[PDB]
């Protein structure tokens, strides 16, 4: 790899540096390096990791929905025929961003979660790897999207089963996992009613846990919260 | 829209 | 070149769909692969090159401009040495900035430039000289800066000489060369009072000529007027 | 900041 050459330390730095920059790509590329060292990240590499491909994904993501739906409507009734261009280019788009996910999920699958022992590194990569199965899920149209939808749901479960045993109610990465989870309930697997249920009990169940926090750990519980909250608003 | 959550303080 | 392959027209669609998609990069490699075909491109088409280079180009002078704040303020009296990687990483983004303002001068050069006659185009792809030299003027540091600036400098002054004789007062392009000739002045020259007085002589011109234009065409013009009296506001 | 100018009607 083109970083192989490069001090993981130095890899670390320059992803800070590429994040104040905002030069995602740069970011994630210097992430994947500090992975592929093979040493286990600490917490705040962990984000790094997650901030990195989360900002990349989600430039794809949203060129891919804006060329999806100029696609969907050269094929309404009455649309005059353009050629096979809108089609070729959100097809580039979608490859690039099957590629990126897959590229996570690589490093997820070598070797993070396996050598992930404490719950915390566990189900932050668990939930990572739902979510970059969904974002697989969100452009699947073949034989292999129930596959795929299946795959993120495992994942997702078990961080879910692991975080109910092992965090509290108002733990960040808990509420991120139950949050996404969720959204994944709603968007992806057509069942709203596990989303909306998922989300309330989440909520509530944090609720009454908040009065065992400091100032500081109420301000990020909540934050996360409130992001169930905006979801069971739009959604009932 | 975007209704999910992924860099913890 | 990896679009020598695609026709020209579905190169020209595509650059517009990726203008949609907010994917500049992609939407400037479509560009290049257009103005390759060799023929002349339409006043739409030069819009599109221009949009297209101006996001990526924007995007990386952003990038420079954080990272060498950084880099100047760990050469303060008291800062911690962190070793080469702020120093390395800057270098890397500018190398990639130089080498796109390359390729737009290269587009240029090869042969945009040579083959228009009307005054239209030629001022527009003179002042794009301009603007692309000035640009590699904002990190030029070394033995040909002074060339550099020289370079720009004898762009946008061949613009101004053509637009004045050929171009109305109010005519878009010519008011935004004024307007990027002033900030050259301005932020490279080190010619305060020349930016402000070109800024000023070709805000007033304008003015006197407003009359004369369509209620569409007055839009388009006083929107770039607004610009150079916003630069004269906080210059003087 | 950015007080250039760079697409016409
Ligand atoms: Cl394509
Ligand atoms: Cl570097
Ligand atoms: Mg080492
Ligand atoms: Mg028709
Ligand atoms: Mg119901
Ligand atoms: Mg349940
Ligand atoms: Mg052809
Ligand atoms: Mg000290
Ligand atoms: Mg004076
Ligand atoms: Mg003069």
């Amino acid at each position: 790899g083109a970083m192989g050459s490069m001090e993981r330390a130095s890899l670390i730095q320059k992803a800070k540096l590429a994040e104040q920059a905002e030069r995602y790509e740069d970011m994630a590329a210097f992430m994947k390096g500090a992975v592929e060292k093979g040493e286990e990240l600490s917490c705040e590499e962990r984000n790094l990791l997650s901030v990195a491909y989360k900002n990349v994904v989600g430039g794809q993501r949203a060129a891919w929905r804006v060329l999806s739906s100029i696609e969907q409507k050269s094929n309404e009734e009455g649309s005059e025929e353009k050629g096979p261009e809108v089609r070729e280019y959100r097809e580039k788009v979608e490859t690039e961003l099957q590629g990126v996910c897959d590229t996570v999920l690589g490093l997820l699958d070598s070797h993070l979660i396996k050598e992930a022992g404490d719950a915390e590194s566990r189900v932050f990569y668990l939930k990572m790897k739902g979510d970059y199965y969904r974002y697989l899920a969100e452009v699947a149209t073949g034989d292999d999207k129930k596959r795929i939808i299946d795959s993120a749901r495992s994942a997702y479960q078990e961080a879910m089963d692991i975080s109910k045993k092992e965090m509290p109610p108002t733990n960040p990465i808990r509420l991120g996992l139950a949050l996404n989870f969720s959204v994944f309930h709603y968007e992806i697997a057509n069942s709203p009613e596990e989303a909306i249920s998922l989300a309330k009990t989440t909520f509530d169940e944090a609720m009454a846990d908040l009065h065992t926090l400091s100032e500081d750990s109420y301000k990020d519980s909540t934050l996360i919260m409130q992001l169930l909250r905006d979801n069971l608003t739009l959604w009932t | 829209v975007f209704x999910s959550f992924x860099x913890f303080k």
